[PDB]
RNA sequence: AGCGCCGUGGCGCAGUGGAAGCGCGCAGGGCUCAUAACCCUGAUGUCCUCGGAUCGAAACCGAGCGGCGCUACCA
């Protein structure tokens, strides 16, 4: 399992190795987008991205924690 | 128009069903080999060794088609902790014109005792040979004290070769220093992949086998290629089975004794207390012959700490309720086989691993549990189980004074501090409870890489008692 | 001795030729019809057929992976939508890998039977005995 | 094998007791020069198959299904 994916945008499915508010410190920079982490009522992790950059937050974890890069799913949308 | 199972019934009763063994049959004359030993138990212990991911419990599965469970939801896939049993029998065509390697027929444990041969064109039937029980041993670099347990109740050897992979694979070669380690040379050789291979690949792969066992101190030991998925050429493993390893020398004279290795709680979940059943402890009888109704006490049984940090061995004395051994429950037991022993010891005490390597005596003998114990260790060259990558295989060194090592003697599975080191002899100091009957079989492994590792054997000598609390 | 070692794996070869002369390949390209609003599949049962499994069980699996439950019809499934047909060659390749292929053995006669009150995945070939279900 | 949950409108969430729910989606329309933002309107269901008490059940109860999660392989 352990399912990842971005929907049209934000971030769902998220492994906790490293922290999440470090996630939106290594995001917010380098994406220079608005992001948002909101608990939603027990789903998984949701992390918010302004602006269609599904490829780049694919380049993101390939940098921070993406390890298998194969269930990651590219939403059409 | 018959069902499949009117069928299967009329063949049942046909061959003759299965006789209920007798209340009180005459011991001196009785045989590993006798017809009623032989129809509901079995008299001889092979084990199965080799490397992880290959395929163990699959072989046993074929030969006989007693499922291996393979519990624990995580244990499902990947490997299990405790071991894996299954019965099959030893069935031999009395037909002569029938070519000799397929008259053998390993059947399962509720099978008749003689069905029809299935081979077309024969109108003859089987006949039981042997009652063979099959004790699956992990072969995972971390699992080594159940395996040694395994093999020190194993009797017959089967080891499990791939060829497709590296030829010195280091796992068998471990476990077959194992087996050599506790007096046992019948093994046999099974080479697990033969299809997916060219004719050329397998005779090289067994060029390289043949040179690996020149050395050991296994020498005649055949050779022969099985299928674990196609489930075939396995009558002519129960051929070899039968042929090169006879019984063991195991008559009713010596003293009955247990060792249990599993431990088995009967509380079925969801059915009222009102109609329950006692604690099932799983243990092997190598020597001496178990009844119905019989007192036995655990020896190491209840361990506990004082306030002081003084360990006290509390024995588990408990009443036979049943003796379950292969499909029905007996009247008598076999040395030499897995038996459950279902008595009326708490079903807490036989919750998950609490008797797993444990000695018990039936009421009528007095074991001795041992605090500090005297022991006589013979080291190897090579570590075996590791993969140098092209640098001299770790040498191992001398024993140093106060390291916990693992000192599995037979199914105790301990942790010892040593307090002497000398050429020979070692002074064991037990934090958990190990008891000494005659001699015991021991292996040896130390902490070289994370996980244990196997170093040498080891024959206890002597030992400081600790004398029963009633 | 390795005498009698070559003469049983000759044996072994020698079945292996027998049953295997070609060396599974069995699974027909999907053939859906796009009638401009209904797509139609009525390769389900013949796949049932050529894959041996339960057809309620592709079914429903059918339904469990989309946003869809359409009607089952005599051997066909019908849906009435805009839908391509290289997604459900995909959906039958993943769903061979993990179903109707073994993982641990190339056979395809293996299927879903039940044992606790779950599906529990054997094999006909050997007789492999996993929980895939999910 | 039992026990603690679920039965979608594409989805998440709700009351289940007089009869389709809210929001996220989707489409369409309004706003604006225009876009975004904002605002209005829709169409997506046996809220899982079968029965009971009941003028009436999606629920209140079950005689079971399909999937979850705890025990733990439950000779
Ligand atoms: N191709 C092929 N696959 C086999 C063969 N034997 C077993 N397998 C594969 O091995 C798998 C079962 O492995 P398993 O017996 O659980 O491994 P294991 O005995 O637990 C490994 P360990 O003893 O170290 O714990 C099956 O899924 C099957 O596909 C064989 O002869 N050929
Ligand atoms: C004690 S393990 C051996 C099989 C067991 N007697 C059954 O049940
Ligand atoms: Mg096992
Ligand atoms: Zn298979």
């Amino acid at each position: 399992s352990n399912y990842i994916h971005i929907r049209i945008t934000t971030v769902q499915g998220v492994p906790e190795e490293y922290d999440l508010k470090r996630i939106l410190k290594v995001l917010k920079k380098d994406f220079a987008c608005n992001g948002n982490i909101v608990k939603d009522p027990e789903m998984g992790e949701i992390i918010q991205l302004q602006g269609d950059q599904r490829a780049k937050v694919c380049e993101f974890m390939i940098s921070q924690l993406g390890l298998q890069k194969k269930n990651i799913k590219i939403h059409g949308f | 128009g018959e069902t499949e199972e009117e069928k299967r019934k009329r063949e049942f009763e046909e061959g003759g069903g299965l006789p209920e063994q007798p209340l009180n049959p005459d011991f001196s004359k009785l045989n590993p080999l006798s017809a009623e030993i032989i129809n509901r138990q079995a008299t001889i212990n092979i084990g199965t060794i080799g490397h992880v991911a290959h395929g163990k419990s699959t072989v046993v599965r074929a030969i006989s088609g007693v499922q291996t469970v393979r519990f624990k939801d995580e244990l499902e896939r990947n490997i299990t902790i405790k071991l894996g049993y299954a019965n099959a029998k030893i069935y031999k065509c009395q037909e002569p014109t029938c070519p000799e390697p397929d008259c053998y027929r390993s059947f399962k444990s509720d099978k008749e005792i003689s069905p029809k041969c299935q081979r077309p064109g024969c109108p003859g039937r089987y006949k039981l040979v042997r009652h063979v029980s099959f004790v699956d041993c992990p072969g995972h670099d971390i699992l080594m004290s159940t395996m040694l347990s395994g093999a020190a109740v194993m009797d017959a050897a089967l080891l499990l070769i791939a060829g497709n992979e590296s030829c010195p694979q280091p796992q068998t070669s471990e476990h077959l220093a194992a087996i050599e380690i506790m007096k046992l040379k019948h093994v046999i050789i099974l080479q697990n992949k033969v299809d997916l291979m060219r004719e050329e690949s397998a005779l090289e792969h067994q060029k390289s086998i043949l040179k690996f066992i020149r050395g050991t101190i296994a020498d005649g030991a055949p050779i022969v290629p099985i299928s674990a998925q196609l489930k075939y050429n396995i009558d002519a493993v129960n051929e070899f089975i039968v042929k090169t390893i006879p019984v063991p020398p195991r008559d009713f004279m010596i003293s009955p004794r247990l060792i249990v290795i599993r431990s088995f709680d009967v509380n079925k979940p969801g059915a009222e207390i009102e109609d329950l059943k006692g604690g099932v402890a799983g243990g092997s009888i190598l020597n001496g012959v178990f009844k119905l109704g019989d007192e036995i006490e655990i020896r190491p049984g209840i361990v506990t700490k004082d306030d002081k940090g003084k360990i006290q061995c509390k024995p588990i004395f408990s009443n036979i309720v049943s003796l379950f051994a292969e499909q029905n429950d007996l009247k008598f037991a076999v040395p030499g086989g897995l038996i459950g022993v279902g008595t009326k010891v708490d079903p807490t005490l036989c919750r998950a691993d609490r008797l797993v390597g444990q000695v018990v005596g039936a009421k009528g003998h007095l074991p001795n549990i041992y605090t500090d114990i005297e022991i006589n260790y013979f080291l190897l060259r090579r570590l075996l189980g590791v993969k140098t990558d092209g640098q001299k295989q770790a040498k191992v060194r001398k024993l140093e004074p106060n390291e916990v090592l693992m000192v599995n003697i037979g199914s105790t599975a301990t942790g010892a501090r040593v307090v002497a080191v000398k050429a020979d002899m070692a002074r064991l100091q037990l934090t958990s409870p190990a008891c000494t009957e005659i001699n015991e079989k021991i292996a040896l492994s130390r902490r070289i890489e994370k996980h244990w590792r196997l170093i040498g054997w080891a024959t206890i000598k002597k030992g400081t008692t600790l004398e029963p609390i009633a | 001795v390795g005498l009698p070692y070559s003469e049983l794996l000759s044996r072994f070869f020698n079945i292996l030729r027998t049953n295997n002369p070609e060396l599974k390949f069995r699974i027909p390209p999907p053939v859906c019809l796009r009638d401009g609003k209904k797509t139609i599949f009525s390769n389900i049962q013949d796949i049932a057929e050529k894959l041996h499994r339960s057809p309620e069980h592709l079914i429903q699996y059918l339904f469990a992976e989309l946003g869809t439950s359409g009607s089952v019809d005599g051997k066909r499934l019908v849906i009435k939508g805009k839908f391509q047909s290289k997604q459900m060659e995909n959906v039958l390749r993943r769903y061979i890998l993990e179903y109707v292929t073994c993982k641990t053995c190339k056979s395809i006669n293996t299927e879903l039977k039940r044992e606790n009150r779950l599906f529990f995945m054997v094999c006909k070939s050997c007789g492999s005995t996993r929980s895939v279900s999910s």
